[PDB]
């Protein structure tokens, strides 16, 4: 919806550096 | 019994510490890629540098005027520093006196002098006494070696030797690696001594007067101290290691000028400029290196790794499993 | 980010990396430095 | 050498430095990173001593407390070299740097100068009367209103003499200019005082005006920004 | 109260007071004693 799109847009190399140390993020 | 490396179900059982596994998804372990080759890169310097005349010298200096020599741009060999004498003392702080043949140093410093027999223990980090605070002082973060050996047969003479002197009286303790050659008279009293001897006016030098007759704990000893500086630099001096051709785009283990690691080496696009040797990253680890035989920059990237999970129903129902590799596009497993 | 940045600490050892510690000291003596580093890193990860 | 009593007493000018005296402190590459360092730097917005030379002769003797930031605004290369030492006689070692016609020469040993040393288009090079045996010598490629701004930083620590340099084409101006390291020297001397060197030629005749600024370094903590390349931009 | 009281325990060193440790014996073991005290106090702060 319109409001959902606005809310989604409102909220937003380091990842590779963290991954090379052994810390990962899992998907929902 | 269960073999923990036969099939994924056995690995899951070995991780869970049970002979029955129920329905679910379990995280077993991680997968890596092992190295295949090995390379070593060292500078092409082949000449040697002065170690014979430092030890095989005629006359060493006094304690207060200890001799200092700088050693650089050579190839160091320490095998010859074994047969100095039948018995000698060799103590290294910060390094072990067996592994210093495959280490690369920036600059070497050699300090040589001659010490009373029982004061050898006073050439050490953070020790007080007579010569450690008035003649020769060492820092508390020392990284080097100390060598001491007997010199009765060479230094002591029957006719009398008085060419070796030390200092006994001084205002304040010396800064580390600081020398004094002053001869101005001591001023214990309140009146000037007008440059003449007298009470409270003592000449701040003393003699040894070594004779072949004193006890085993009083003969002169010859002492040499080696100081290193293990930091980031062009690495002017280091020892006898054979080089090998370098490989690229393959997970191998490498030894670049003393830096050991494992990974993949790739051509680099970083904008290095003349004085920059290597580089770092956000986490303060080495990322780029410079080969000390071609002056080109290479990037280091650890080879592929990831996580493995096992999906199985209960062992009561079936022994079939499925394998999930996390975060990898399996066209490039 | 702070968990990543903790990796540069020395925890009283002679260096913040392991390979140079293992390439400069004999096995009898490197154990103390390795133990210090391991204990520090374990404590950091547990706190996280 | 001759003695003259025509000098006019006048204190040197005092000016301020805004954001000058930033140099690379380590030999390591970093890209797009904020870093913190603790080293001998030049405090921001700090007063510095300004001498102007055109007649009037201004080559005083200045201390060497911890380090020197030497800046020169100039045209036609009047400022030539540098003398460093403790007592400035034959009783102690002295370091000497002179820019030749197409080379630079650096040497550390005893020397002898007059009470007001100077340099006499160059055909005669007579700055020192005597020179005994010298320990370290070095020869290298030349280091090169007013149209030239040259910045140099001289340090002496850990038994090494460090020279950092930078040049720019253009009362110092604003802006930011990092200084790349130039030379390291293994000298190991006492060093307490120094004195500059300018070139004068007999010649209606017009004398090029030059100005140079002296500032002193102190231990401070800085926060530096490295951009996408290895360039310090703030 | 317990945080304050934790300041007077040796944690395996010669004494709680550190100037006595510095004055009595040489830096090589004083470093170990200091490290012990620092680790103990940091652990107490973390628990608090
Ligand atoms: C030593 O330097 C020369 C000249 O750059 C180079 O060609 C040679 O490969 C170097 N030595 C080794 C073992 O690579
Ligand atoms: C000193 O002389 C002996 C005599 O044979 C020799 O073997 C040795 O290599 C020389 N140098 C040193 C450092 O001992
Ligand atoms: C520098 O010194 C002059 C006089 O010596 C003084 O007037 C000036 O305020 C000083 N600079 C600063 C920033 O205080
Ligand atoms: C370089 O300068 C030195 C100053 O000591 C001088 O002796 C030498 O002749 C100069 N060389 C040239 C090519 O001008
Ligand atoms: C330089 O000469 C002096 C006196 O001739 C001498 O004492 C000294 O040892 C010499 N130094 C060198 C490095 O030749
Ligand atoms: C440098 O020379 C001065 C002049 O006498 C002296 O006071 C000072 O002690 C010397 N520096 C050192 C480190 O001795
Ligand atoms: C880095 O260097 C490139 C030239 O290769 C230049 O185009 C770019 O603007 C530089 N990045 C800066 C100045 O941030």
């Amino acid at each position: 919806s319109f409001i959902e799109d606005l809310l989604f847009n409102k909220v937003t190399d380091l990842i590779c550096a963290q991954k090379f140390k052994g810390l990962t993020v899992l998907p929902p | 019994a269960v073999d923990c490396a036969l099939d994924p179900l056995s690995e899951t059982k070995c991780t869970l510490k049970s002979f029955t596994v129920e329905k679910g998804i379990y995280q077993t372990s991680n997968f890596r890629v092992q190295p295949t080759e090995s390379i070593v890169r060292f500078p092409n310097i082949t000449n040697l540098c002065p170690f014979d005349e430092v030890f095989n010298a005629t006359r060493f200096a006094s304690v207060y005027a200890w001799n200092r020599k700088r050693i650089s741009n050579c190839v160091a060999d320490y095998s010859v520093l074994y047969n100095l004498a039948p018995f000698f003392t060799f103590k290294c702080y910060g390094v072990s006196p067996t592994k210093l043949n495959d280490l690369c140093f920036t600059n070497v410093y050699a300090d040589s002098f001659v010490i009373r027999g029982d004061e050898v223990r006073q050439i050490a980090p953070g020790q007080t006494g007579n010569i450690a605070d008035y003649n020769y002082k060492l820092p508390d973060d020392f990284t080097g070696c100390v060598i001491a050996w007997n010199s009765n047969k060479l230094d002591s003479k029957v006719s009398g030797n008085y060419n070796y002197l030390y200092r006994l009286f001084r205002k304040s303790n010396l800064k580390p690696f600081e020398r004094d050659i002053s001869t101005e008279i001591y001023q214990a009293g309140n009146k000037p001594c007008n440059g003449v001897a007298g009470f409270n006016c003592y000449f701040p030098l003393r003699s040894y007067s070594f004779r072949p007759t004193y006890g085993v704990g009083h003969q002169p000893y010859r002492v040499v101290v080696l100081s290193f500086e293990l930091l980031h630099a062009p690495a002017t001096v280091c020892g006898p290691k054979k080089s090998t051709n370098l490989v690229k785009n393959k997970c191998v283990n490498f030894n670049f000028n003393g830096l050991k690691g494992t990974g993949v080496l790739t051509e680099s696009n970083k904008k290095f400029l003349p004085f920059q040797q290597f580089g770092r990253d956000i986490a303060d680890t080495t990322d780029a290196v410079r080969d000390p035989q071609t002056l080109e920059i290479l990037d280091i990237t650890p080879c592929s790794f990831g996580g493995v999970s096992v999906i199985t129903p209960g062992t009561n129902t079936s022994n079939q499993v499925a394998v999930l590799y996390q975060g990898v596009n399996c066209t490039e497993v | 980010n702070t968990l990543v940045k903790q990796l540069s600490s020395k925890f009283g050892a002679i260096s913040s990396v392991l390979n140079d510690i293992f390439s400069r000291l004999d096995p009898p003596e490197a154990e103390v430095q390795i133990d210090r580093l391991i204990t520090g890193r374990l404590q950091s990860l547990q706190t996280y | 050498c001759v003695n003259l009593t025509t000098r006019t007493q006048l204190p040197p000018a005092y000016t301020n430095s805004f954001t000058r005296g930033v140099y690379y402190p380590d030999k390591v590459f970093r890209s797009s990173v904020l870093h913190s360092t603790q080293d001998l730097f030049l405090p921001f917005f700090s007063n510095v001593t300004w001498f102007h030379v055109i007649k009037r002769f201004d080559n005083p003797v200045l201390p060497f407390n911890d380090g020197v930031y030497f800046a020169s605004i100039e045209k036609s290369n009047i400022i030539r070299g540098w003398i460093f030492g403790t007592t400035l006689d034959s009783k102690t070692q002295s370091l000497l740097i002179v820019n030749n016609a197409t080379n630079v020469v650096i040497k550390v040993c005893e020397f002898q100068f007059c009470n007001d040393p100077f340099l006499d288009m160059e055909s005669e090079f007579r700055v020192y009367s005597s020179a005994n045996n010298c320990t370290f010598e070095y020869v290298s490629q030349p280091f090169l209103n007013f149209k030239n701004l040259r910045e140099f930083v001289f340090k002496n620590i850990d038994g090494y003499f460090k020279i950092y340099s930078k040049h720019t084409p253009i009362d110092l101006p604003q802006g930011f200019s990092a200084l790349e390291p130039l030379v390291d020297l293994p000298i190991g001397i006492n060093i307490t005082r120094f004195q500059t060197l300018l070139a004068l030629h007999r010649s209606g005749w017009t004398a090029g005006a030059a100005a140079y600024y002296v500032g002193y370094l102190q231990p401070r903590t800085f926060l530096l920004k490295y951009n996408e390349n290895g360039t310090i931009t703030d």
